[PDB]
């Protein structure tokens, strides 16, 4: 009955698919071509799957996700990697050329190649999904397939399916760390594209999440393995409560009454707890008033933004594993009386908890320790008006001198869309600075 | 034959409806299977309030379950004495409303309306007396609020002289557990007060310090919560369910209760309550009984009771006891707290006596109480939503699905003169 | 299962491959007959006459 | 009652973790089944010195086959664990028989059994090394 | 008692039939045949309330 | 009185077990789509490789 | 001479591997095991309240005082 | 939580050889 | 071997198993409740029928 | 091209429930009645005769394929609040544009 | 010993009329072969209803089996229980009517009605009573359609005091299952209205619903639906084979109902429903079974009484039970809904009570309805009518199998008028 429909888009995407579905197979037992482990008696005859893996008639388990990106490679890596018979054939789907971090060539030439085809493989889908819960796209801000096609195929979602939810993972652009020079301009473009046609988008950064594998897992080279395996902690943090018993059971469609207070202020943080190495959970407790303190700390989040400039709009607390209620109300009201952390005056009620039995899953290779309890920890604060400024001073600094508007001219778009967009994250930044106030 | 219909609708209620069946099954010897594996005549005399008559010695509960998304539902299905209820009263959706009163009354929960009172029409008709339906809803949801209280509407306007109990799981002073709760309960709380005729207010907070304080209990849990409410929706139905001294019904209590129409919330209590290693302390006798029910600490409400002044108070005590010894202790305990009593009604204690205890205890209390404490409750949810309203804040979560500014309006200015009423009946004098 | 009653029935047809139906009624020269009575039932099953 | 079936459950909880157990060998040593025959494979396209390549790619097929036979073994208990984590008191298959509450002549210690597959599967590892230096030898 | 006391002594003599080394005294064997003591030590205490 | 309580729960019970063996053969009729379904793919798997097209 | 370790293995196929590991019990079954059992209420736990199950009608053509 | 990390430990060390025996073959 | 009275019932903290069973689903257009035969976790039902 | 209702069974044949989660084709249900006998207004050709009333609507239907939908969809907002009043006429100017762009298409 | 004579005609006759042969083989004991083995002689006892008697113990059906091509018939002689009806019944043509009812009724079946005449007029000299004729069609097929209707007519002409009874598979309002539908149905209803003594309108849709909710069973099957149909004919017929303490022929049920001779179309009702697994919470009584019969879901017609107004409901109680009971049941249902009734026929319920319950049943329960309701069926294939002859939709068919378009215009004329007078009674008030 819970179903939730993932869409992979960008490389960035589609990495961050192969850890998440790494992930749920681990999580629901599903072994990496598609069946369970010859037999039928690990969990007895469930269907708590369902809510990811599409079953037939045979044991075969096809995930419900849609690997999309115009180039090749890294979904033809999927294709012949270790799980390659888990997959569909058609549920990985892969362009000739590539967006080459254009906007224009995401939106308007290359993007529009395929977006009939994807739109036809998330129909079937939907068709064999028994009561949608929503989908949960996957993307980046950088550009290109993640930035053009993912505002593209929301945008067209937006059409066919109405009301449906929309959950988003975004890789948000780092304040000063950057591996492209139009990102900017992309992930402006996207914004003013998806204001509208949008839910409520979980924002997260690499370089608050490499400062986090730097500090508390002691990393010293993260790749993107790791970066993606925190994400794919995270999202399984939040999908948990689908699939697993809880004391307080959160779906889906919560997500956006419970943190989208106004309808463009729709850019939620995102922060996990306790993360944490073996040598270290070794010495820490990591009881819930410690990893509730931890998640309101600033220095555990994912966005790499000060929450201490800002103010706290709405929370979403998700506790999974042993964790009592009792000590739950006991941290969340200390945090309350605690006077770092700042709420807004219109805001009194402004906690969404969550609690769900299952503890956390300890991936084999992975860098996580071992915990008995969690926290997914979802703000809304409006201190993320300070990384919209940042991200506006870039756009206006390249856009004086108009450098780099000619590759989206002569890939279909004028100054118009140049132009509104930068008017809609102005209005954007005083709406912030309006709610705020 | 006076018969209960039983209505669990929202996670919350879910919940606590199976913990109120599973703990009413084993009053009246029901096994998880459903036969009657029961000691006395006198479990299966009154069995007819709560089940009804199958093959064999099976009995299947009078409930429904209401919910806009499975879930709880399948959980409580799989948990144990999950599978004596009818297949049947299982009524549910697929997308669920989640935290959105406007989503779980004006959208697709209007369109599960049908089959639920399809459902309730089969369940009600199916009896010859009807004493009442219960709900066991959770203003601060969506599915809970919304949709119980648009059931308790319509379950008005079909049925409106029988009773129609509530069990309301309030928004709670410290700790939200939902953003849009002040919403909710006020959208909730405006067709409760218009609606229903006896609405029980349990607060977690309260459960919370009830288990930590009087229980320790170190790990609560959810079920120790629902097993003090379940008890204590089984002690105002066991004067119905098994004989006594002293009975009084639903409508004996209510009629002992409020005193005008708009003063149906009650705060609910059950105080036969120790310690783990603290049996050696009390050896339980009615007077204790009876401070243990009048202490603020045992009382499943934020509001405090010495904040406010008792309207009506009524005491279902079960077990063996002298009427002489209950009599005189309400009487003590009336004559020396003497200003939190209004002074315009004596003998503010409605005692009825049980012959029958629970099973294991020798004998228990549970107290209920009008008091004009409750006007806190409603004044923090009111300042909530009055901070809340001034910004159109997570208000177009409501207006897109469809409704208006002026039932918000409404709604407020009802609890408003809900708050006023109870104020102006705390401080008024005799002469 | 052992008494007929509406809907207690189930599928004997079930893993079977052939379905072919077999000609039991025909007009000979000008005359509607039973030209079956040798023929088999649904696919080549015997018959009891 | 009570007593009865909460050590039936531990008694099919602890077989669920054998279970798990043999799976994970079984895979192991599946997966060094599979880089066995693709290191063979690139040995016999190495060889097409040569009484060296015969003796190591000999080597290489019998340390399959000794892998083999760890497999078969893995499966045949794994085969059995399975009905015998799925039998419960309603299951038809539960039977009388004679006294078998023994703890029959010569078993294995399960660190004993887990460090045979481990010297099984170092072995093959050793094998397949050297047929790499064996195959950078000729190259 | 019936059912889960060949439960037991059912799971044994299939499990002797692990062929070369998966005969293991693993502990879950060493619960098993506990299972089979403990099960007739419990109808002996049920039988002599009978008797 | 006897008699009649005594007809009508035979009656009853028939009525459960003729059920609860209906529900026995439903489940075994899944078991055997579920075989069926296995069947085929192993016939796939064994006649119908790539190779095999003409 | 390609070096022999990290010449040609691609990060996803030497990062997401397929998962073997020999602590894969302790992912779903807790080496610990429950240090209780509990039955259901019996007849001596719902039969010690003295008196338990009786009413005050059957005090009536009984023969004993009323000391309850 | 002690195993997790003595075979991380065991893998680090397996990581330095083999990037060294990579450094002294280039 | 305890009545049971608020404070007297004790939960498991060695199981992590949970993950939920659905039971009740859609199937066509119609609430198919179905009968579950999974607890909370694998672990069989205390009720089979 | 008509459903004409189902009375008691419309707990099922609604697209959401038959696992159809986009938008419904909306469609008249309670049939009306009508007193008897029919104009024939057409030929045998399928036709519609001289002077019968004939939709300006295109007869080959209204499908606004991929590369002629407009390039702005506006966004299916339909709360109008808490916006400003700019914001309001942008939202309902773009609506307007976008349906005569839909229009324009169609036909 | 009053007889019968059973009539199939197309493909859904054939199959239906097969099944309905095979359940009261079933009920009678007659096995595959023709003899008898049933267990008490009651089985036998009025076996002449339905059976004429050949030499030795075999039974053969009183039935006749039409269709156009041997297709049908072929499957049903080589199925089960198809060898005990005589070669010598089954009447078949050459082509085969491709859906269309002018080559049902003019061309095809035109050269095929005197064959089946002369099997019809020699099965029912064979008769001793005759009490009359029973016909399995749809309204929805070529010779199901037009053939049935020649049949009927030419029956009428024959022999015009007997009964008649049409089972009448009419179309259904969701899918299409054929796209001549309001061209068949249109033709056939305007020949059954002035040529029936008794229509049960019976919806594929209906059944699905009935099958698939009230009694699970995941995949259906047109055995499963057939059988649903073929119980509902047996409670109809059953006072004429098994004693009862009430007993009521087809010519009492025909009496008691039709008010206006113009408004015989019905909608039939079988209701024992169990879902699997659910026995065990049923409760199987009287009032149970009274309320499953007049349950708006449970109609095997798509058309909701719950909009229209009873007229005349006959209720046939094929069982052991008592007059307490049933009458009380029918009295009290009647007195809550008297919205959906006539105010002017008192008590319009007529009771029928057997004393032999299906085999593997304690009691049974069919349900015939005479509502208002039944025009909403009639409306939807008039404007589906209407839809198709403005456009000339398939008309050139019709045309050119020799038919003319004021056929067409005086069916519709015919259905509309139906539709008024039922809409006319439906509003027409007592004084
Ligand atoms: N967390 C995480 N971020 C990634 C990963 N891969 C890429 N990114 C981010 O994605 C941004 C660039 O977007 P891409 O996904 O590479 O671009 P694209 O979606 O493939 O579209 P094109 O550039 O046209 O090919 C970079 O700034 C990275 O920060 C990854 O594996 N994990
Ligand atoms: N007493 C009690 N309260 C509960 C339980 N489950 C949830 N709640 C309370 O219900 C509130 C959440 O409401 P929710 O169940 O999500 O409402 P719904 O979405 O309409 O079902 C929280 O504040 C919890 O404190 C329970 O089992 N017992
Ligand atoms: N209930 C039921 N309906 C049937 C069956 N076979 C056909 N029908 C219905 O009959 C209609 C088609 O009529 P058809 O049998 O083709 O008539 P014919 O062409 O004159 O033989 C369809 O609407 C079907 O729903 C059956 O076995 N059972
Ligand atoms: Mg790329």
């Amino acid at each position: 009955m819970r179903e939730c429909i993932s869409i992979h888009v960008g490389q960035a995407g589609v990495q961050i698919g192969n850890a998440c579905w790494e992930l749920y197979c681990l999580e629901h037992g599903i072994q990496p071509d598609g069946q369970m482990p010859s037999d039928k008696t690990i969990g007895g005859g469930d269907d708590s799957f369902n809510t990811f893996f599409s079953e037939t008639g045979a044991g075969k388990h096809v995930p419900r996700a849609v690997f999309v990106d115009l180039e090749p490679t890294v979904v033809d890596e999927v294709r012949t990697g270790t799980y390659r018979q888990l997959f569909h054939p058609e549920q990985l789907i892969t362009g000739k050329e590539d967006a080459a971090n254009n906007y224009a060539r995401g939106h308007y030439t290359i993007g529009k190649e395929i977006v009939d085809l994807v739109l036809d493989r998330i129909r079937k889908l939907a068709d064999q999904c028994t009561g949608l819960q929503g989908f949960l796209i996957f993307h980046s801000f950088g550009g290109g397939t993640g930035s053009g096609f993912a505002s593209l195929l929301m945008e067209r979602l937006s059409v066919d399916y109405g009301k449906k939810s929309k959950l988003e993972f975004a890789i948000y652009p780092a304040p000063q760390i950057s591996t492209a020079v139009v990102e900017p301009y992309n992930t402006i473009l996207t914004t003013h594209t998806t204001l509208e046609h949008s839910d409520c988008a979980f924002m997260v950064d690499n370089e608050a999440i490499y400062d986090i594998c730097r500090r508390n897992l002691d990393i010293e080279r993260p790749t993107y393995t790791n970066l993606n395996r925190l994400i794919a902690q995270i999202v399984s943090s939040i999908t948990a409560s689908l699939r697993f018993d809880g004391a307080l059971n959160v779906d889906l469609t919560e997500f956006q009454t419970n943190l989208v207070p106004y309808p463009r202020i729709h850019f939620p943080l995102a922060t996990y707890a306790p993360v944490i190495s073996a040598e270290k959970a070794y010495h820490e407790q990591l009881s819930v008033a410690e990893i509730t303190n931890a998640c309101f700390e600033p220095a555990n989040q994912m966005v790499k933004c000060d929450p201490r400039h800002g103010k706290y709009m709405a929370c979403c607390m998700l506790y999974r594993g042993d964790v009592v209620p009792k000590d739950v109300n006991a941290a969340i009201a200390t945090i309350k009386t605690k006077r770092t952390i700042q709420f807004v005056d219109w805001c009194p009620t402004g906690f969404k908890v969550g609690i769900n039995y299952q503890p956390p899953t300890v991936v084999p290779g992975g860098d996580l320790a071992k915990v008995q309890r969690a926290v997914c920890m979802l703000s809304n604060t409006t201190a993320i008006a300070e990384a919209w400024a940042r991200l506006d001073h870039k756009f206006d600094l390249m856009y004086a001198k108009r450098a780099f508007v000619h590759w989206y001219v002569g890939e279909g778009m004028e100054e118009g869309e140049f132009s509104e967009a930068r008017e809609d994250l102005a209005a954007l930044e005083k709406d912030y600075e309006e709610v705020g106030v | 034959m006076r018969e209960i219909v039983h209505m669990q609708a929202g996670q919350c209620g879910n919940q606590i409806g199976a913990k109120f069946w599973e703990v009413i099954s084993d009053e009246h010897g029901i096994d998880p299977t459903g036969t009657y594996h029961g000691d006395s005549d006198l479990q299966l005399e009154r069995i007819n309030v709560y089940y009804n008559e199958a093959t064999g010695g099976k009995y299947v509960p009078r409930a429904v379950l209401v919910d806009l998304e499975p879930g709880t539902m399948d959980s409580v299905r799989s948990g144990p004495f999950g599978q004596i209820f009818r297949p049947d009263n299982f009524v549910f959706g697929q997308s669920g409303a989640g935290n959105n009163w406007a989503k779980g009354h004006y959208t697709e929960g209007a369109e599960l309306v049908d089959s639920v009172l399809d459902v309730v029409r089969k369940e009600a008709e199916s009896c010859d007396c009807l004493q009442g339906f219960q709900l066991t809803h959770s203003l601060g949801g969506g599915t809970g609020s919304g949709m119980g209280t648009l059931l308790i509407s319509k379950i008005r306007e079909e049925y409106p002289d029988r009773i129609m109990n509530t069990f309301s799981v309030v928004p709670s002073p410290k700790v939200s557990d939902t953003v849009v709760e002040p919403y909710n309960a006020t959208l909730s709380v405006h067709q409760l007060v218009e609606n229903t005729d006896e609405t029980y207010c349990i607060d977690n907070e309260a459960l919370y310090d009830i288990c930590f304080r009087t229980l320790k209990l170190t790990t609560p849990t959810y079920g120790d919560l629902n097993h003090l409410v379940s008890a204590t929706m089984s002690g105002v139905t066991t004067c119905l369910r098994f004989p006594g001294q002293l009975n009084a019904d639903l409508r004996k209590l209510a009629v002992n209760m409020v005193p005008f129409p708009r003063l149906h919330f009650f705060m609910p209590g059950f105080a036969p309550l120790t310690s783990r290693g603290s049996q050696q302390y009390r050896a339980l006798t009615v007077p204790e009984l009876t401070q243990q029910m009048f202490d603020a600490k045992n009382m499943m409400a934020a509001c405090d009771p010495r904040h406010g002044r008792y309207l009506t108070v009524a005491a279902i005590f079960r077990g063996r006891m002298s009427m002489k010894e209950v009599d005189e202790q309400m009487l003590n305990v009336q004559n020396k707290n003497s200003s939190y009593f209004v002074e315009w009604i004596p003998n503010n204690v409605k005692t009825a006596v049980c012959d029958i205890p629970p099973r294991g205890l020798k004998m228990s209390a549970t107290f209920i109480g009008n008091s004009t404490a409750i006007q806190e409750l409603f004044k923090r949810i009111s300042e909530q939503f009055t901070a809340m309203f001034r910004r159109k804040a997570f208000l177009h979560w409501y207006t897109g699905e469809g409704m208006d500014e002026m039932e918000f309006t409404e709604a407020e200015s009802n609890m408003n003169d809900l708050v006023s009423e109870y104020q102006q009946y705390q401080d008024a004098t005799a002469e | 299962s052992l008494p007929f009653l509406p809907g207690n029935s189930f599928n004997p047809r079930l893993g079977r491959d052939k379905f072919h139906k077999s000609q039991h009624f025909d007009y000979s020269n000008e005359v509607p007959m039973l030209v079956g009575g040798h023929k088999p039932g649904i696919g080549g099953d015997k018959l009891l006459g | 009652h009570a007593l009865t079936m909460r050590t039936q459950a531990d008694v099919t909880k602890k077989l669920g973790d054998r279970m798990n157990d043999i799976n994970f060998w079984k895979f192991e040593l599946n997966r060094e089944i599979e880089e066995m025959i693709e290191e063979t494979d690139l040995l016999c396209a190495q060889k097409k010195t040569l009484e060296q390549s015969d003796r190591q790619i000999k080597l290489n097929r019998g340390s399959k086959h000794k892998l083999t036979m760890d497999w078969s073994d893995k499966l045949s208990a794994f085969k059995i664990d399975e009905k015998c984590t799925g039998l419960n008191n309603n299951s038809t298959e539960i039977q009388y028989k004679e006294g078998s509450a023994k703890f029959e002549a010569v078993q294995t210690n399960p660190q004993s059994w887990a460090e045979f597959s481990h010297d099984n599967v170092v072995r093959a590892e050793h094998e397949r090394l050297a047929s790499q230096q064996l195959r950078n030898l000729i190259d | 008692k019936e059912a889960p006391m060949k439960v037991a002594q059912t799971r044994l003599d299939h499990r002797t039939h692990r062929p070369n080394v998966e005969l293991c005294r693993d502990p879950a064997q060493y619960r098993m045949v506990q299972e089979v003591g403990e099960i007739q030590d419990s109808i002996d205490k049920l039988q002599q309330k009978l008797a | 009185e006897q008699r009649e309580n005594d007809r009508e729960e035979a009656f009853a019970s028939d009525m459960i077990r003729n059920d609860k063996i209906s529900e026995l053969l439903q489940r075994r009729q899944e078991q055997d789509i579920r075989n069926l379904n296995s069947a085929m793919n192993e016939f796939r798997d064994l006649h119908q490789q790539p190779e095999g097209r003409r | 001479k390609r070096v022999p370790h990290a010449g040609m293995k691609t990060t996803m196929t030497s990062s997401y591997k397929t998962p073997s590991d020999p602590k894969m019990t302790e992912l779903f079954s807790c080496p610990v095991d429950t240090p209780w059992v509990i039955p259901e209420a019996g007849p001596i736990q719902t039969f010690s309240v003295p008196n338990m199950y009786t009413t005050e009608y059957k005090t009536y053509a009984s023969g004993k005082p009323i000391t309850v | 939580n002690k195993s997790l990390a003595d075979e991380q430990a065991e893998k680090d060390r397996l990581r330095r050889e083999q990037e060294l025996d990579d450094n002294f073959t280039e | 071997a305890l009545p049971f009275l608020p404070g007297n019932s004790f939960t498991d903290p060695t199981q992590r198993k949970f993950h939920r069973s659905q039971s009740l689903g859609y199937k066509n257009g119609y609430a198919l409740p179905a009968r579950p035969e999974v607890g909370i976790g694998g672990e069989p039902l205390e009720v089979n029928q | 091209s008509s459903h004409f209702s189902a009375n008691q069974y419309k707990q099922a044949f609604d697209s959401r429930r038959l696992q159809n989660s986009q938008i419904p084709q909306t469609y008249k249900e309670r049939p009306s009645s009508y007193e008897g006998f029919t104009q024939i207004i057409a030929n045998d050709r399928g036709h519609l005769k001289q002077g019968v009333p004939r939709s300006k609507d295109s007869p080959w239907g209204g499908f606004v394929g991929t590369w002629e939908m407009p390039k702005k969809i506006p966004g299916n907002v339909t709360t109008y609040m808490s916006r400003g009043d700019p914001a309001i006429d942008n939202i309902q100017k773009t609506r307007a544009e976008h349906n005569e762009y839909m229009r324009q298409a169609v036909s």
